[PDB]
């Protein structure tokens, strides 16, 4: 109609090399940089703050609050890249299914009698991304909102999987967890756990008790099943713990002899 | 950098250089078309 | 097309601007990382004194 | 007919040729792609 | 240094999503000009024809 401007016009194989040569800007490696930077400052700050200090509530609060935001636009974008490959499939298909303008084909489309997809339309018309079957929870988020009562006391019982209170109502009864094994009278320097036995075992001990036998029951109790060697994956809150203990026990140390010396 | 660099845009060469195979295979698909219906043609001229 | 070619320069432009800043804060979290592990060499041998 | 044909021919080889190449530079991207990720834990290493 | 690090993931947050938002706009309106390199494309061919 007027000018001959035609709304949308098939797709043509030269115009097909620029909508195969047009894809969403990649962020996974920018994504895995801002995740591992955020992780390595979460595990600076752990021993960052002097063990005397108190009052990381607020900053562990805030780094937690960025991380959910950061894991938030993660699932934001995974919905904009897979929502952009099927636009591209819809719009594709759609062009393939159209006929091609020969003689009077493109007059018609020009009139408007005839129509064909049009990308722009199509990304107005495509649904708003949706954050589901996203879950926000990694080892990161777990350890970064565990330290603060590890920072409390070495001994904590925060999961509340069993009841949303408690390990068992309003009374944990889970006692203490010791950094020194009794088997091994020594700090766990390979903190080990499974994921069905979810108990850290240093692995020096382990080893000998797993060799010759294919599985073997956990020592520990509350748990009945025989796990591998494979199945035992690396477990940061353990040797946070640790740190955490020894850091805590020198500055006393230092504090109780430095007060000593100043008295005489 | 450097290689990193070589490698994003050696990436982004292939991908697009799948999608024109992919793309060739639709022009190869169209041309066979095409000829099917100029074999279709060839075999009405011959009945004639 | 000179449209598009404003366009496509444009959109280079913001991605290597966007790229620039995110790889810029990502180095100065690098920086301020690296400031921090001084310091806290700094702290260590002021706790060894 | 003959010259959609060999159109067709050529244009299929090219395909062949250009899908072989894609096989062997997904496996040499595949390459690279660990090459780049050593450099980086190389570069990693040096820098700390 | 703390306060430091932690305004710069607040800065770095904020500039997580302004990347989507500079994704976003670099797709959106990239598509329109593709569309009209197309308009082009058919355009030479059906004017030729």
């Amino acid at each position: 109609n007027d000018n001959p401007i035609p709304k949308s016009v098939p797709l043509h194989p030269k115009s097909g090399k620029y909508f195969h040569n047009l894809h969403a800007r990649d962020l996974s490696n920018i994504y895995q940089q801002c995740y591992k930077q955020i992780d390595e400052t979460i595990n600076q700050l752990v021993d960052s703050t002097s063990p005397s200090t108190i009052g990381i509530e607020e900053q562990v609060a805030d780094i937690t609050s960025t991380y959910k935001l950061l894991s938030t636009y993660e699932s934001e974008s995974n919905s904009f890249d897979e929502h952009i490959k099927d636009l591209k499939k819809n719009f594709k298909q759609s062009s393939d299914a159209c006929p091609q303008i020969d003689l009077s084909t493109w007059d018609k489309y020009r009139t408007g009698e005839l129509t064909a997809p049009k990308l722009s339309e199509l990304y107005l018309n495509m649904p708003t991304p949706e954050p589901a079957t996203m879950v926000n929870n990694t080892d990161t988020l777990k350890i970064l909102k565990v330290l603060p009562y590890i920072w409390n006391d070495p001994t904590c019982v925060i999961p509340d999987l069993q009841n949303p209170a408690d390990e068992d109502d309003l009374q944990i009864e889970g006692g203490k967890i010791e950094l020194t094994c009794p088997i091994t009278c020594k700090p766990y320097e390979a903190p080990l756990i499974s994921r069905k036995c979810n108990h850290v075992f240093d692995r020096d001990g382990i080893q000998n008790y797993l060799q010759g036998y294919t599985t073997r029951d956990c020592p520990q109790a509350a748990c009945s099943q025989v796990v591998s060697m494979r199945d035992f994956v690396r477990d940061p809150i353990m040797e946070l713990r640790c740190k955490i203990a020894k850091m805590k026990e020198s500055q006393e140390q230092d504090k109780r002899s430095s007060q000593a010396i100043d008295v005489l | 950098v450097e290689a990193q660099d070589e490698l994003q845009q050696l990436k982004e060469d292939i991908n697009s250089r799948q999608s024109k195979i992919q793309k060739y295979k639709d022009d190869t698909i169209y041309y066979e078309d095409k000829k099917k219906v100029y074999l279709e043609n060839i075999k009405k001229i011959e009945v004639n | 097309v000179e449209e598009l070619t404003e366009k496509c320069s444009l959109k280079t432009d913001e991605f290597l601007k966007a790229k620039e800043k995110i790889n810029e804060i990502f180095e100065k979290l690098n920086t301020i990382r690296d400031e921090v592990i001084k310091k806290k060499n700094q702290n260590e041998y002021y706790r060894g004194r | 007919v003959d010259e959609v044909t060999e159109k067709i021919r050529n244009r299929q080889e090219k395909i062949e040729r250009y899908t072989s190449d894609g096989t062997t530079i997904e496996a040499q991207i595949d390459a690279k792609v660990i090459y780049v990720n050593e450099k980086d834990s190389e570069h990693q290493n040096a820098r700390e | 240094l703390l306060l430091k690090q932690r305004h710069l993931l607040s800065k770095m947050a904020s500039s997580m999503k302004s990347l989507k938002n500079c994704q976003k706009e670099l797709i959106s309106t990239q598509i329109l000009q593709f569309e009209a390199q197309n308009m082009d494309v058919s355009m030479n061919d059906v004017i030729g024809f």
